[PDB]
């Protein structure tokens, strides 16, 4: 009927992670290529999510327990999670109002259209916007959207993990802390656990499609050129 | 390999 000490740290520890790698004010947003609005905002979107990865392995590296696995584990975790966590993330910024992420500027509010002139197509869009509307109409507690992004970056059932024992039982330790936080901490939550899990499986098929998007990009070297290394390293094929 | 990640990793 309460939290223990040791769930409340993790907690601590996952919010201030957080808050030490996701800057609110979006002012590092002016240091990307500008965006343009051929694939007119892949220069600057390829630069938007080269930084949120960096900002992605900072969080991780701040999870309870993340930095003692193995190099290999953290790279496998990350290489096949950053995708989600990058759009779990993006929820802080998403608007139900413009149906945007909005960081900042009217030059930093990317539209729908933005991102298709990017090269995406509306088979990854529809269900990314979709998902962002239901992630945004969760109204999750600041605790929980961090649990979210831990859960899923610890998730075992990775291409390439090995310790997959020690990851699993991880995230287990994290579950347990969130079902705990939504029944004591969260007013009407009893519903709550449930639909967070199934955003989880909707990251999957939305990891898979961009995957799939990634791929075509990536083979046509007039605009994989426009990427940047760390995306190319995270996003590529090497194991 | 994964160059750009073990040094982000530190
Ligand atoms: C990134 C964040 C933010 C917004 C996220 C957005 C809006 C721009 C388009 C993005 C990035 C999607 C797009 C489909 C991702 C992709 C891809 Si891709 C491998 C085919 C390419 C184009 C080469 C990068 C995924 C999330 C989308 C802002 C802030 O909340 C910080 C947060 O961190």
């Amino acid at each position: 009927h309460m939290l223990s000490d040791e769930q409340m740290q993790i907690i601590n520890s996952l919010v201030e992670a957080h808050h030490k790698t996701y800057d609110d004010s979006y002012s590092d947003f002016v240091r990307f290529r500008p965006p343009v609005r051929r694939l007119s905002m892949l220069p600057h979107l390829a630069d938007l999510v080269s930084y949120s990865i960096q900002k992605v392995i900072g969080f991780a590296k701040m999870i309870p327990g993340f930095r003692d696995l193995t190099a290999e584990d953290q790279i496998a975790l990350l290489k096949s999670s950053a995708i989600e966590i990058i759009m779990l993330r993006s929820n802080q910024s998403f608007s139900l109002e413009d149906m945007s992420w909005s960081c900042g500027g009217p030059d930093f509010k990317y539209c729908i259209n933005d991102v298709t002139k990017a090269g995406h197509t509306l088979e990854l869009l529809e269900p990314l916007v979709k998902f962002q509307v239901g992630l945004k109409k969760l109204k999750l507690h600041e605790e929980e959207h961090v649990l979210l992004m831990a859960i899923c970056l610890l998730s075992p059932d990775r291409p390439g993990v090995q310790d997959h024992v020690r990851i699993e039982a991880l995230q287990d330790r994290l579950c347990d802390v969130l079902q705990a936080y939504i029944r004591i901490q969260h007013p009407g939550g009893r519903l709550l656990y449930a639909k967070m899990i199934q955003k989880l499986a909707d990251l999957r098929s939305l990891n898979e499609e961009h995957s799939k998007q990634y791929r075509s990009l990536s083979f046509q070297p007039e605009h994989s050129m426009q990427l940047t290394p760390l995306v190319l390293e995270v996003f590529g094929s090497e194991v | 390999k994964h160059k750009i990640l073990h040094r982000l990793l530190q």
